[PDB]
């Protein structure tokens, strides 16, 4: 990575701390309950499916099920922003809830725009959950502030990950354990956080688990709490659209 | 106490792993709208062995079982990503996809295409 | 109340503290989303339904939506254990989660046995949520330990509420703010807790909000987490059946 | 922010309370499997006024709309208690009940019976 | 002319209106009506089979439960109706403005006499 | 006989069976066969359009990425297979016993080059 070399890479490595928040799927166990006749049979079926999943990294095993899940699944075939298909997956999250909803809303449209013809319903009612967790690392980088922010636009590019992916490999070999960075999809310029190692978590209990109702159509992505009254938080497609196309590394 | 122990003892079931897997993949085949030969091309057997699953089960540790679990995982990801709307889950499988370079149900006919479809769905999950 | 007079309850009023746990429905907003076309229209519809509900007690409005909901709804027509339909409703919960599941499982059977003909599906797959909260009162009674324990069996009657309802009125007039009592449904003889006033809560938010999948048949009521891998916790009808009938105050 | 607005100032469409109520009860009437005379017997209209609900919207401020709010709450409680299983929600309304001392839909035909059916469902909720 | 159900229910609810200090508007919020038909109720009657009839009867039952609990003292019946209660989360007439509260107020008064 | 597609692939898999030090049991778990069908390959062939043949083509593709990665030295080609990795959440051969793992190890090796 030529930014890690230019941008004072190893001498900016700092001890960093903060809290995270991310959105997850919450209808996984409900799905397998439709294929089977009892809760006892469903718990056994979920364990058969666990044996075929990719193996969980050794240092992520003692974690909570929601905190260690992002470490065992590989990203998309074009890789995540700071990690590729062949590298160990990173734990991606946001600093504030509005940032995580914008990141999650963008990937609702990625699934939508992937199909050549749109979903026939024109309206997908999904259910999700949000949780918060604390993290602290001994070796941390903030891509938002010092020399990296002069390469901020290249890191926050809408449709290629190459410069951030090479920076992610250089940071990983340099021993960086977690790093903050500015979100490319959040309209309010929010900052995200990524963890290379499961040792960053300070608790191993996901805090403030919150259910959410989501509505995805061809025009917007909306969120509202499933347990309490509330106004919907809307995220239209034009927050992510370039021209009339949804951007992504092809 | 012994009240809940004896009540759970008279009530408990110990289900078979091969019978649970055989039941789950046949239920996933009908909910996804797959024909018996479409299912046959994903798990690597013929229709004659599919009819044996209801009486003898589906061996979990056989290679046929591993492919069947990946198919159930594909249904599992589709149900969650589409909110249980069955007509949208079948639509994703039957519609050409820009990101997967082909129709997902057709790609799942081969080993690498089934893994590629599942890894894509498993990656969209965890992002939202 | 003969129990309040015989046990001289005013002599035994003392400060009390502890934690609570209870199960609630989690598919309320999901239901109204089916009658409606957008999330915006659903949030407005839930607001229209709020205007027809019974009024929130004045001291309960600043609470969280999940903490103040049991204070505005009246109990069954035969009343709760320590409160009748014409009195302000109490906040019922359990000390341990397994006791709350046994109390929740019994009332799954109450709805089931209410219909002359059983539900045609023979299997109801419901989704619920459990939360924990801290409580502390200056005036509290423990119905399970000192002279009230000599009336424990009458309080834990499985189909008669008159004696505990008389005790609930006497405790309320005597200024009792919260009280613990032996659960009549939990097979482990756990003890529940009831709050007369919303001022008992010590926290702002319901904590450890946990989703649960429930399976109700004619033979058992089962629970298992909806977000993490788990084995079901079974609650057979034999935990509550007397002869072959479900007991309740007719 | 700049474009934080340009589609939040985009997707802020405001619905009318009378039109949402008229749409909600007609969807609840059909999901609960009620005939329109059965609906008319609960809220206190005739078949013609129901046809008008889609040109003007059921007035939430009126007493007719208040009975519709209770009826929607009955569906709301039935959906949560029966896990959204439509055949069980309809069976509850059409089957004689030991606790309510009658068939719930017949009781809902009167004002006090509709309240008793709603209060019974609202009390089972909160307990589970 | 001849006795009928609509005229009997109308005469019954207006004798509860007066005796309770109920404005034409306050009554309107309980039975779901505009002053419109209030005047017509003494020349035409109130339809018993309608929902306004179900709420009008529920209000008469509230008036009779008040007459038995206070011994007919109008100064005691109107005092309870407008003084905020604690067993009821609000004042009784404000509760009677909604359908669930109107039933809740009647069942509350039947509970106090339910032991006397 | 005369050349066919079945006799070349079965043939390539057994040429990958050693050079990698793979036992009859370990190979059977990657292509999903019983050890009886393994030795029948040498005079009956391995059906290419089979589901087993698809897994077999992925296995010989793995042994190559190995062959081009380590030049051709078996001392390091077999060492990578049985020594636990950390880029991979386990040792590569145990991953190849799974269907998703075998594809994952192949895509990992093709990325090294």
């Amino acid at each position: 990575s030529e930014i890690w070399r230019q941008c004072k890479g190893e001498r900016h490595i700092r001890p960093l701390q903060g809290r995270l928040v991310r959105l997850v799927e919450s209808q996984d166990q409900v799905a397998t309950l439709q294929l089977v006749d009892t809760l006892e049979e469903q718990a056994l079926l979920e364990e058969l499916l666990e044996s075929s999943k990719p193996p969980v990294p050794a240092d992520a095993e003692p974690l909570h099920y929601l905190l260690k899940t992002p470490f065992r699944y590989p990203p998309l075939r074009w890789g995540s922003r700071f990690g590729r298909r062949h590298e160990p997956s990173l734990f991606y999250a946001a600093l504030k809830l509005e940032t995580a909803m914008a990141e999650s809303a963008y990937y609702r449209c990625v699934l939508w725009s992937g199909m050549v013809v749109p979903p026939p319903s024109g309206r997908i009612l999904s259910e999700h959950a949000s949780f918060e967790a604390g993290w602290k690392v001994e070796r941390g980088i903030r891509l938002q502030a010092p020399p990296f922010s002069d390469h901020e636009a290249a890191l926050t590019d809408i449709a290629d990950y190459r410069a951030p992916q090479e920076l992610g490999s250089a940071m990983r070999s340099a021993g960086v354990q977690a790093f903050e960075y500015r979100s490319a999809r959040c309209p309010e310029r929010g900052c995200n956080v990524a963890l290379f190692t499961p040792a960053a978590f300070t608790e191993k209990r996901p805090r403030n688990l919150t259910p959410w109702l989501c509505e995805t159509t061809a025009g917007y992505v909306a969120f509202k709490p499933a347990h309490v009254p509330g106004s919907p938080k809307i995220f239209s497609w034009e927050l992510f659209l370039v021209d009339g196309k949804l951007p992504h590394p092809a | 106490a012994d009240l809940n122990w004896i009540s759970s003892a008279l009530i408990k079931e110990r289900p078979s792993a091969d019978a649970v897997l055989a039941k789950a993949v046949l239920a996933a085949r009908e909910q996804l709208g797959l024909t018996q030969l479409e299912l046959a091309g994903i798990v690597g057997v013929d229709r004659s062995a599919i009819s044996r699953w209801k009486t003898q089960g589906l061996r979990v540790d056989s290679k046929t079982g591993e492919l069947a679990l990946l198919l159930v995982r594909v249904y599992r990801a589709l149900y969650a990503l589409f909110g249980g709307q069955q007509e949208d889950m079948r639509h994703f499988l039957r519609t050409p996809n820009h990101h997967l370079a082909g129709e997902p149900l057709a790609l799942m006919g081969q080993v690498q295409g089934l893994v590629h479809v599942l890894e894509y769905l498993d990656a969209i999950r965890g992002k939202v």
